[PDB]
């Protein structure tokens, strides 16, 4: 999978088979890293008019 | 089945016969009317082109659409921002409530601001509000009037009300008791004052009981 | 700075001409947007084919136009409603309708005549400064409340006066600006005077 | 600030009449030499009428005033030719 | 194809735009009633029928509401009521006498002048009604004293 955006560190438990993660509009929005079983965050950064 | 459109009623008529009341009774109702919606804006490019060179290059030989509807989301903006600046924003001087409720038999205490919570709202307002429940290029503008200076609008309106009556939307402000008010606002629909400067107690009681009512029945249903 | 609306709409209509002008002179996916020499450097195959993607793009952009001057047109017409019905219910006529037609009491209006558009002048009747007095709900003299008919019951601090409730015209409280409507037992508030009597 | 992030203005602690909105209640304007000011709008004066059960206040005066509303009345008529455009 | 998705993209967001129109047109349609129902019914007392409140208005009171507005209408409804006899005038002197303001109601027996909507009986007088004709056009004119104080 590709993508862009910031990699925190949330607190979404995943199931011990699931990998992936998405939400009600059908997006990646979390991903486990494949090493270190740790369940990151993906959102976009800063974007917006001036 | 098949609906039924209500009773059978038939008034006697006659030529010689009349029917004039002889007790009233006092009701408080309720209307829900919508002001504004959410301010959002959609981009152009971010929707349709994510992190592409050759789709923005396709997508600038499609003419200005782009700005068309950056233009349309600015006025639908800026339109459901006068809606409401139109709509709450009437008032010139914001007023306020005195300290000592001398208001005879009225007890105006679910509509008039509790000084307990931070964005003051009345108890009615609290159910209203708790009753009603950045990906692809999308964002949403905030309003220009928060919620708080909306119900200090509101609150400076109905503190008009109550005091001044209704001399203070030509004018100056003119203090009134609101036993004369509502002597004046039943002058205003034939019945006289002595129906009122006698009945005031049952008046209250009435109003009262309906605001309970209404304060009862938005608290339960939803 | 009142003429902001008739200047906004000219302004829009000529923001849209210009927009179709230059949407007139895209290319919409081709070689190029004139289109003989679409048709006089190219094969007659592909000539069809852009000739129909510009057809295609110059119907959408006609389209959102049309569609654009719709919702143009039915907001005009509700604006001309409303101002129609503002010029027979106020100029052929006295409204009591509060902040309806001028900010007061209305007396009249003056139509007057604009660019696509009309203008008002909304002639009121403003207030002035106040005086501040005591009232009393009734009077009794002998027993028997006495309601006013049509003002209000001002004392100046020694001797009562009956008023109308828009200026100040101190009258004397007699009989005929009066009428009892029972005794003094309920009235809260009912202060003791003296009714003249003719 | 609630809407985004304003960089080339000063932060007063008073509060004017709103000149150009920014949003969520924020205001600018140009004020005291003078610079760009970042306020928080106002919703008007604070007045307090002195509500007794035995007053009243009748006007001694009167002022008569003309106000001007204009509204819109009729569009521009403008027709196309659907060929012309199109196939020219 | 990434002309096709751009094609299908803009007419996608077209038809939201179009729709985000007309739904803004209604609601400021529904905005511009609401502040005439405010500016005409809460700062005042309107006399229109069925337009602020089922019946006789008094007074409103605004409240807020999420993207809205509430407000309050006071009324006044008649209650139960009584069977009564009319009629248009009352010939005592030779000369008929109309109500000023009031309606004629008998008793049963005797007759009294009250008025409408609410029933408060009074003595007819001679400061209850104007005399206007003769008893010879009034149909249903009643014989009947008119007190002289
Ligand atoms: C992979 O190796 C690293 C150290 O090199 C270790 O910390 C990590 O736990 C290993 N991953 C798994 C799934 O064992
Ligand atoms: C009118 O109705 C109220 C409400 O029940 C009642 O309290 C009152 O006694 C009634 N008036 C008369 C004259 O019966
Ligand atoms: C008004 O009503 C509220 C709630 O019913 C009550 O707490 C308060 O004591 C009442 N005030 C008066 C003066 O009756
Ligand atoms: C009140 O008015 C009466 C009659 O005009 C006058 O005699 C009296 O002096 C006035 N009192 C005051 C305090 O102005
Ligand atoms: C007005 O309020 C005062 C309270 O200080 C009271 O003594 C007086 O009786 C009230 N008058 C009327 C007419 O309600
Ligand atoms: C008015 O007169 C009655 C009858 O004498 C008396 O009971 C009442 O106290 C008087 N009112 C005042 C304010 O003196
Ligand atoms: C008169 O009334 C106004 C408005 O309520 C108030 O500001 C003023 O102090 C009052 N003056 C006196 C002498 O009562
Ligand atoms: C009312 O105001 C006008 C305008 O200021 C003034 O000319 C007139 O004398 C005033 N009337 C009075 C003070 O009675
Ligand atoms: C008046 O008469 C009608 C029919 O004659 C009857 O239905 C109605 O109940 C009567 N009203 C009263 C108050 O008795
Ligand atoms: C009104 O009529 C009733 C009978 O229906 C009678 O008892 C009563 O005395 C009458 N009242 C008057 C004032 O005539
Ligand atoms: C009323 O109608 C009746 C019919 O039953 C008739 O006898 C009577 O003369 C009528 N009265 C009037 C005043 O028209
Ligand atoms: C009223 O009086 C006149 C003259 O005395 C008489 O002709 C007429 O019949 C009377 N009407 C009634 C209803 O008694």
């Amino acid at each position: 999978l590709t993508g862009t955006g910031v990699l925190t560190e949330s607190n979404k438990k995943f199931l011990p088979f699931q990998q992936f993660g998405r939400d009600i509009a059908d997006t990646t929005d979390a991903v486990r890293d494949p090493q270190t079983l740790e369940i990151l965050d993906i959102t976009p950064c800063s974007f917006g008019g001036v | 089945y098949t609906m039924s459109l209500g009773a059978e009623n038939s008034v006697a008529y006659s030529n010689n016969s009349i029917a004039i009341p002889t007790n009233f009774t006092i009701s408080v109702t309720t209307e829900i009317l919508p002001v504004s919606m959410t301010k959002t804006s959609v981009d152009c490019t971010m929707y349709i082109c994510g992190d592409s060179t050759e789709c923005s290059n396709l997508l600038l030989q499609y003419g200005s659409f782009c700005t068309q509807l950056n233009r349309a989301l600015t006025g639908i903006a800026v339109e459901q921002d006068k809606n409401t600046q139109e709509v709450f924003a009437q008032v010139k001087q914001i007023y306020k409530t005195p300290p000592i409720k001398d208001f005879g038999g009225f007890n105006f205490s679910q509509i008039l601001p509790d000084p307990s919570k931070p964005s003051k709202r009345s108890f009615i307002e609290d159910l209203l509000f708790n009753k009603v429940t950045k990906f692809n290029g999308l964002t949403v503008l905030p309003p220009l009037l928060t919620d708080e200076m909306i119900a200090q609008y509101t609150s400076a309106l109905l503190a008009g009300t109550i005091t001044s009556g209704w001399t203070f939307g030509a004018g100056a402000a003119l203090q009134i008791p609101f036993a004369m008010q509502m002597a004046y606002r039943f002058n205003g629909i034939g019945v006289t004052q002595n129906v009122l400067y006698e009945n005031q107690k049952l008046i209250a009681n009435q109003f009262n009981s309906a605001i309970g009512k209404i304060q009862d029945s938005l608290s339960s249903t939803a | 700075s009142a003429l902001g609306k008739l200047q906004d709409v000219v302004n829009q209509n000529a923001q849209a001409l210009n927009t179709l002008v230059k949407q007139l002179s895209s290319n919409f996916g081709a070689i190029s947007s004139v289109l003989n020499d679409i048709l006089s450097r190219l094969d007659p195959p592909e000539a069809e084919v852009q000739i129909d993607r510009l057809i295609t793009g110059r119907l959408q952009s006609l389209q959102t136009y049309v569609t654009q001057q719709l919702i143009r047109a039915a907001e005009i017409r509700a604006s001309a409603n409303l101002a129609a019905t503002k010029m027979s219910e106020c100029v052929l006529g006295q409204s009591k309708r509060v902040d309806f037609c001028g900010k007061g009491y209305h007396l009249m209006s003056f139509p007057q005549s604009a660019p696509h558009g009309v203008v008002f002048l909304h002639v009121t009747y403003v207030p002035a400064q106040e005086k501040n007095f005591t009232t009393a709900p009734a009077i009794c003299h002998d027993g028997k409340a006495h309601f006013p008919r049509e003002g209000v019951f001002v004392s100046n601090g020694t001797h009562w006066f009956v008023t109308q409730r828009n200026f100040y015209e101190p009258q004397i409280i007699t009989t005929d600006n009066t009428f009892v409507s029972g005794n003094c037992d309920v009235v809260i508030g009912i202060v003791n005077n003296t009714v003249y009597d003719p | 600030t609630r809407a985004g992030c304003l960089i080339g203005a000063e932060h007063v602690n008073n509060s004017y009449e709103c000149d150009i909105p920014i949003g969520a209640g924020i205001c600018a304007s140009y004020q005291t030499s003078q610079s760009i000011i970042a306020y928080t709008m106002s919703l008007g004066a604070e007045n307090s009428v002195a509500y007794s059960n035995n007053s009243i206040a009748i006007p001694t005066n009167f002022t008569i005033s003309v106000t001007t509303e204009i509204l819109p009345v009729s569009m521009t008529k403008t027709s196309v030719d659907c060929t012309m455009y199109i196939c020219g």
